[PDB]
């Protein structure tokens, strides 16, 4: 046989992260982490900005004086908005913005909760001048994966604008299978796995959850039912 | 479908039977090396 | 290609000097067993092998990254060939 | 087997010249860093095939 | 340098006609060139090799 | 010598097309019928 | 209305969209009526060379990509970056043609 | 929105197919869970295959034996089909010795019985002997995994044995299909089959268990990480 793997760890900050896996028996390193990358891609639970609420607007092709922004353009931003939650017992919760004057709205304008975090203060939201008003009311869930506005549509009141809910706090994954050899045994394989999150996790994390769903998953051919 | 992802191959593929041959022409045959070796009689250079 | 191979292509008038100097910098280094070299020992080249990282063989390398460091002075009619020669066998044996 | 590795360690750095006949021009000489493969071929980056 | 041998076709107490195949040359398959092999091929480009 | 199929080898079907073996893939790399039925040879379509 | 590339990415991921699919990516402080393709393309060679403005320079978007094209894009980067930078760029250029010709179809 | 544990049922075609049905699942995980079981089965499932055979009077493989019809290359080609199951899972090689005279037809159930060993195909067809042939032989069978060809191994019991090509895998073909299910209001949902065909030494089920063992423990090596 041949000895255990060793796993090494290389992280940027808490938003990029390699990890590599050497060596292999031939053929694991897409077997590996091609289920992982769909997992990472599809099954890591986060949260994302679901749906907008702004004044004097009737669509999302509008637009709103005062603002240099479109409508457009403020739930772009609000795309990108990254926010925890500490307690696993909230599930959703609204966010309240008011602005006033000319002032750059970022993410910190937005009023304190509790036991909600806001992990990017400095994004910017939108810019105001001279007798600009805004008032925004956010609705933020939590998920899994990517979730197209149409398919959901939930929104709370009436003009409510649904927005595509980015759930994955899984930005990006990539891997490759190298070969490499130990001994006279030249066909081994080696697995590099690239994470970018967008911080909410970091990527160990984020790996060491989609590792724990597939051994679950594989546990559910234990007991034949039928 | 693809064996390495198991999702499929994104368009339809022409797959069949064909009959193929083996030709005399193998790399056992070919592959060849030399370091240092017999020389010429007359030039001294290395054989062919 | 080469680490750098732009900044040595840019250091000279003529490549053909550039491989010159790279030649004649590599056969310093081999006939002193490494001794004259400018490098200080955490930029030494390295290279990995089932004992262990070692230093890299290959002259060549060596002397590209000299190169690179900038320590080294090229040129024509700099010091006689015989005193050259002579100083480098007494300071380095 | 320590042969093998010893022979890793010769050619550490070295380059070999490939050429294919007709040599119609000077890119139909190159050289390449070796890479050691099981097998009796030859393997050629796909990048200078038209070259050669 | 290739090997040429020939392969019986036939058992004990067949009957046979005549012309009738007894023993298989090279490449040769019951009486019919045999030169290769049939595969299974798909037509497609795979990874650059 | 028994010799089989290896990497450098040539193949031709009737009609023109000749190749090298390039690579030898294992069984479940190769591409396969929805039935599991993998395929035997990868033939690039440029060559038509 | 895609955000930023990664979000358009994630979405044809999820089947959401092809790759050949004209949508609108939010890439480089501008709005970009274009495919999810020919932004991944942007980011190959971005990656490669490692530098985003100078990427951005050299590539033509609003085209698909042939071989006068790329011969052209090659030319720009030895001249832009040197040798190693466009040997680099080259080599990831090989591997995602490679890559995507192989599930074409 | 977490999922309920799916069913799984199983259904079985004597010891050679099987096919195993897990429902339902999420969007997607058919071809996460099937695919790389498909490639684990494909590779990985340990069996046995004939490692060697030695034949009286015979020195080597391109020879042939008087009243026999096939030659030795094509005898070593047939008794590369014979599939032999291991009753004790301690037991490493065996021995089979056949004895024949001819004329009759040798098959893989004249084979003289061996403890805890069993021949899962007897009809299969080994040689054809006229009267006055004589057939001796002694193959060795040893357990292994993967594809290891007679060059590697060189394995020789006696001076005149014949190396043999060994073929381990026990398992002949996989399948999985993913097929469109729902549960109440939750839609596009996955139903995930694995069908299995095996050579009868290895029954299904016990392949699939392997597998799922394999998987699992090649999951554990992501619990150590290591600086770089
Ligand atoms: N510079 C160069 N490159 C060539 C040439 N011709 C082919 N290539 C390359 O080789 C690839 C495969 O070409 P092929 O698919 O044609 O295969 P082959 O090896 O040439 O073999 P044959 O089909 O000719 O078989 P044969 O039984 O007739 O060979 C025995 C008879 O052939 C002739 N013959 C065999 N070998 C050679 C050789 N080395 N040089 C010249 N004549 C040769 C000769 O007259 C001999 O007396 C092509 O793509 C090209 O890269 C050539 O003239 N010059
Ligand atoms: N006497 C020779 C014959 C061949 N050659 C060399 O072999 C190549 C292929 O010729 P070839 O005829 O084998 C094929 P090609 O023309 O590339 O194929 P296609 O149009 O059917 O696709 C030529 O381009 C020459 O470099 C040579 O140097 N001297």
């Amino acid at each position: 046989k041949l000895k255990a793997p060793v796993f090494t760890v290389r992280t940027q900050g808490r938003e990029y992260g390699e990890f590599v896996l050497e060596p292999l028996e031939r053929g694991f390193g897409v077997t590996l982490g091609n289920p992982l990358r769909r997992i990472l891609l599809s099954s890591i639970p986060g949260t994302a900005v679901t749906s907008v609420y702004i004044e004097d607007v009737l669509h999302e092709f509008s637009t709103i004086p005062g603002v240099k922004e479109d409508v457009v353009e403020i739930i772009l931003n609000l795309k990108e908005l990254v926010v925890r939650f500490l307690n696993p017992s909230l599930q959703t919760v609204t966010l309240l913005l008011k602005a006033e004057g000319p002032k750059e709205v970022k993410a910190r304008d937005f009023l304190p909760v509790a036991d909600v975090e806001i992990m990017n203060p400095d994004l910017h939201i939108a810019t105001l001048e001279e007798g600009g008003r805004l008032n925004m009311e956010v609705r933020v869930d939590r998920g899994v994966g990517y979730v197209p506005a149409e398919k959901h549509g939930i929104k709370d009141r009436i003009n409510a604008i649904p927005v595509d809910a980015v759930f994955s706090p899984v930005r990006r994954v990539a891997f490759q299978v190298e070969d490499t050899r130990l001994g006279q045994r030249t066909d081994l394989d080696k697995l590099t796995l690239r994470i970018w999150t967008d911080g909410s996790v970091t990527p160990l994390e984020a790996l060491n959850q989609a590792v724990e769903i597939l051994r679950e998953h594989l546990t559910y051919f234990s007991n034949p039912q039928a | 479908y693809d064996g390495r992802t198991g999702e499929p191959i994104e368009g339809p593929i022409v797959v069949g039977q064909m009959f193929i041959m083996k030709l005399y022409h193998m790399v056992e045959d070919k592959m060849h090396a030399r370091s240092t070796g017999p020389y010429s009689l007359i030039t001294q250079q290395p054989l062919g | 290609a080469e680490p750098g191979i732009d900044k040595l292509f840019g250091m000279v008038d003529s490549k053909y000097r550039l491989t010159v100097v790279v030649a004649k910098r590599a056969q310093q280094l081999l006939r002193h067993g490494f001794k004259n070299t400018v490098l200080e020992p955490e930029e030494r080249p390295k290279m990995q092998t089932l004992e262990g990282l070692f230093d890299d063989p290959n002259a060549v390398t060596w002397a590209m990254k000299e190169l690179l460091t900038g320590r080294l002075v090229f040129g024509e009619n700099l010091v006689p060939e015989d005193r050259l020669q002579k100083e480098m066998e007494r300071l380095y044996p | 087997d320590e042969v093998w590795d010893a022979l890793e360690e010769v050619i550490h750095g070295k380059v070999v010249l490939l050429n294919r006949a007709p040599t119609l021009h000077r890119l139909g000489i190159q050289a390449f860093q070796p890479v050691l493969v099981e097998g009796q071929s030859i393997q050629l980056h796909p990048l200078v095939c038209e070259a050669f | 340098g290739t090997a040429l041998d020939q392969r019986p076709r036939v058992v004990v107490g067949q009957r046979v006609r005549k012309g009738d195949l007894l023993a298989d040359g090279p490449a040769s398959e019951n009486g019919f060139l045999a030169l290769g092999q049939n595969v299974l091929v798909a037509i497609m480009p795979f990874d650059g090799y | 010598q028994k010799r089989k199929l290896q990497v450098g080898d040539k193949l031709a079907n009737r009609h023109g097309n000749k190749g090298v073996v390039a690579k030898i893939l294992p069984v479940e790399d190769m591409p396969h019928l929805p039935d599991g039925t993998p395929v035997d040879v990868i033939l690039n379509p440029l060559g038509v | 209305v895609f955000a930023n590339p990664d979000e358009a990415l994630l979405a044809v991921a999820h089947g959401i969209v092809d790759l050949q699919d004209v949508v609108t990516v939010r890439y480089m402080g501008k709005r970009l009526e274009t495919s999810p393709g020919r932004i991944l393309f942007a980011r190959i060679v971005a990656e490669a060379v490692e530098d985003e403005k100078v990427a951005w320079e050299l590539i033509q978007l609003d085209v698909p990509q042939e071989k006068n094209s790329l011969k052209d894009l090659v030319y720009q980067a030895f001249l832009r970056l040197g040798m190693e930078k466009t040997a680099r760029l080259l080599d990831a250029l090989k591997y995602y043609g490679f890559t995507f010709s192989t599930t074409s179809g």
